[PDB]
DNA sequence: ATCAATATCCACCTGCAGATTCTACCAAAAGTGTATTTGGAAACTGCTCCATCAAAAGGCATGTTCAGCTGAATTCAGCTGAACATGCCTTTTGATGGAGCAGTTTCCAAATACACTTTTGGTAGAATCTGCAGGTGGATATTGAT
DNA sequence: ATCAATATCCACCTGCAGATTCTACCAAAAGTGTATTTGGAAACTGCTCCATCAAAAGGCATGTTCAGCTGAATTCAGCTGAACATGCCTTTTGATGGAGCAGTTTCCAAATACACTTTTGGTAGAATCTGCAGGTGGATATTGAT
């Protein structure tokens, strides 16, 4: 034919997987990397557990879904399905995370 | 001298006694600590440590497991409104989320 | 060693979108991904910050996963699973 | 060339055994209990610190630990929390 | 004949109301819910004046602070008028629900 | 008695949050949502009062009360 | 002679050692710490004043009241930032009105 | 009975405005703004000092508690004052 | 727009009062001076872990195409909420007495800190055990074209 | 209301990483005997609380009228999702040296712990003074309308 899902239905399996699912969603090296850097803009010579990284990247991505439902309750209030950075902007706004 | 009995065995609890009145000595809370302040504690946090494993080993037989690991602990704390309230600041690590899709985004 | 420059890039668009998924997130604007690297950017300075403040306060060179829980106590962001 | 932590690991296994005799845990929960129990205690703790302070109060009583439990717990995890210390406690003062 | 257009008098209000820093809510209604409230964790309660009226500042600063809130979200969804569902994204967000 | 909290009142408290427009049910709405806050607040409070083991809520047990919160107000003894 | 004068300060040195050592902070407490500590609220303490007295005078007053203390912290990103979680009472909001709202 | 921060406001008051004046109610958010400074950090001196196994709180526990609690370019002009109080006391 | 008219709002002064500021005097902290304790900085150093390296491989990232259906624009009409004048009632305000009651002051018996001297309970690993992660195959759906 | 394409189950299988149990010394509990408190349990103040009582007005409740805002209906350009090809770079296994934690000792500068001597800061009657709130009068803002 070829075979193909309407676009909404492959995105809903996935909201389905990862629901389901407690792994790591961001890849490790990148993520390692990023914090390097940032730490090296802030103080030299750093040294880093690995522990310390893998409970930097459990917390940042526990925020960062965290962040994608409140943004998805912007969206929808707004009769939207597709998150915007308007909708970012109005969660992080509310959260108090900066008014 | 006579034998001697642990203060949790006194107390009827797993949790000790000891320890915990140790850790408020150390811990810098007040000048004094009176003897059943540690005892009250060590309850205290024996009965919510039992109301959690309560929960999660449910969620483990639940997903066809024995042991807990803490996705099993994840889905105890929020499915409970009240330990959900009690850690609604706290993130579990490995724990993922609640499976939760907005109506509105389902096939119309 | 060898500069670290850009890597904000490597949380790349699959990733981000994977994060969306976990969060319920159907559908994805095209500026969603650029406006996420940067609001990760700020949480990963504030936490690195107060991170490495505990470090330099007890005059080590090495970050501990301590140091890191400690950061996001103080942010009113608890963890529990690296506390040892 | 030896150095040793503490933990809460021997007593949340015991109370496993009792709520759930069949079922194991593994390391990471237990890591997370760990934390759970740590949390809690250092809430309840600091919580009663400032109320003895309030009162000019310089001991920390099972009446501090109590109100400090009514105040941080939640409805029934409070009602039955305060049961279970007033047990304990009445059952260790009656020497028991 | 004189007659204000629908908004108008509103504004005005909103300048009013953020100059000045007055209780909105009338003292004595406060009072009894306060007391009202109250009796239902312990019974024969007296209040110190001053513990009314730091409730009353509590409570007005949580409540305009949430129309803020609640104002942005109605602003989201292309509306100038705030309504119930407006205060219920707006209390979600907060991690308040 | 939270029907004494009136709507113009609750009017006036929407104008300083800077709102122009206010749907009809925005004042029930309003009064559910300032009696969680004050059941909240004065529960701690009383629990303090209690503690302290008198009959008279002070001012200071609400601004212990509102710091428990994370609503820490200026003005009353702290 | 008292360790303000010597710390060349108007805060109390005494008094914030006093109150360190009976908060059940610490075991011991250094001789620097209130000498530091006293510092820090005084600073921030003549920020706030100095702010607010400006609020004061560009109101036609002389006498600085809560409001003025509200617009010199909510207008100041850093003192903002501290009190985001303070509430002052009597103080009131900042004017501000969303330009979608604004007439024509 | 009773003690407050008030006198030593009002002389801060004194030297930055020496035209200026406070209403009670206003010297009130000031004793409240002084005793949460003070508590947020005491309170961080105290687990600063407790997660490095020390009993004693310093002006280093003090310094590191201002550089976590209040934003750069506050704490820099606190860390600069501290500082030089402790010297100028020292020095004495 | 810059026509006539309603209300809003804005300055400039003005005088009694409610809060401020300033004077005047007594306990409780704050400062000294001795005489101890002790915490944790300094100095080898054992030994965990961190940074780095190599190398092979497949899971994924990247870019492209293509079109489904979503967001954004436009229109429109019913109807909700604003403005208003009207009229009455609940809030506010205020000396009056009375009383409940925080807050003090005087004890003392129960309870806590202390302090060496003995006993375990718990920790750190070796030793023994076993869920389940991950690989494979059919039910049994689920989806989307016709 | 059907096939076909594809995803989703779900149960049955097997040793490896990861538990659960088995030992073996120390730190840290428990015992016991003295030396300080603590903070209750009474008593009796002085505040500040509640409860009236009675005025007046400021404020709220009520009903009309219509302006304009919300939401429903319709279009459509093009954004974003699905699927594909291609091959890069993360992941995994496994060394290696050596940085820098962490552990023991050893011990002065700095801390607690007294016991006294001065000092300051909190009270409560005394002293001005800032701005509230109320006059006027003058533009400003709004809204109707040749």
């Amino acid at each position: 034919k070829p075979h193909r899902y309407r676009p909404g239905t492959v995105a809903l399996r996935e909201i389905r997987r990862y629901q389901k699912s407690t792994e790591l969603l961001v890849r490790k090296l990148p993520f390692q990397r990023l914090v390097r850097e940032i730490a090296q803009d802030f103080k030299t010579d750093l040294r880093f557990q690995s522990a310390a990284i893998g409970a930097l990247q459990e917390a940042s991505e526990a925020y960062l879904v965290g962040l994608f439902e409140d943004t998805n309750l912007c969206a929808i209030h707004a009769k939207r399905v597709t998150i915007m950075p308007k909708d970012i902007q109005l969660a992080h706004s509310i959260r108090g995370e900066r008014a | 001298r006579a034998k001697a009995k642990t203060r949790s065995s006194r107390a009827g609890l797993q949790f000790p006694v000891g320890r915990v009145h140790r850790l408020l000595r150390k811990g810098n809370y007040s000048e004094r600590v009176g003897a059943g302040a540690p005892v009250y504690l060590a309850a205290v946090l024996e009965y919510l440590t039992a109301e959690i494993l309560e929960l999660a080993g449910n969620a483990a037989r639940d997903n066809k497991k024995t042991r807990i690991i803490p996705r099993h602990l994840q889905l105890a704390i929020r499915n409970d409104e009240e330990l959900n309230k009690l850690l609604g600041r706290v993130t579990i690590a490995q724990g993922g989320v609640l499976p939760n899709i907005q109506a509105v985004l389902l096939p119309k | 060693r060898k500069v670290l420059r850009d890597n904000i890039q490597g949380i790349t668009k699959p990733a981000i979108r994977r994060l969306a998924r976990r969060g319920g997130v159907k559908r994805i604007s095209g500026l969603i991904y650029e406006e996420t690297r940067g609001v990760l950017k700020v949480f990963l300075e504030n936490v690195i910050r107060d991170a490495v403040t505990y470090t330099e306060h007890a005059k080590r060179k090495t970050v501990t996963a301590m140091d890191v829980v400690y950061a996001l106590k103080r942010q009113g962001r608890t963890l529990y699973g690296f506390g040892g | 060339k030896r150095s040793r932590k503490e933990s809460y690991s021997i007593y949340v296994y015991k109370v496993l055994k009792q709520v759930h005799p069949d079922t194991g845990i593994s390391s990471k929960a237990m890591g997370i209990m760990n934390s759970f129990v740590n949390d809690i205690f250092e809430r309840i703790a600091g919580e009663a610190s400032r109320l003895a302070h309030y009162n000019k109060r310089s001991t920390i009583t099972s009446r501090e630990i109590q109100t400090a439990v009514r105040l941080l717990l939640p409805g029934e995890l409070a009602k039955h929390a305060v049961s279970e210390g007033t047990k304990a406690v009445t059952k260790y003062t009656s020497a028991k």
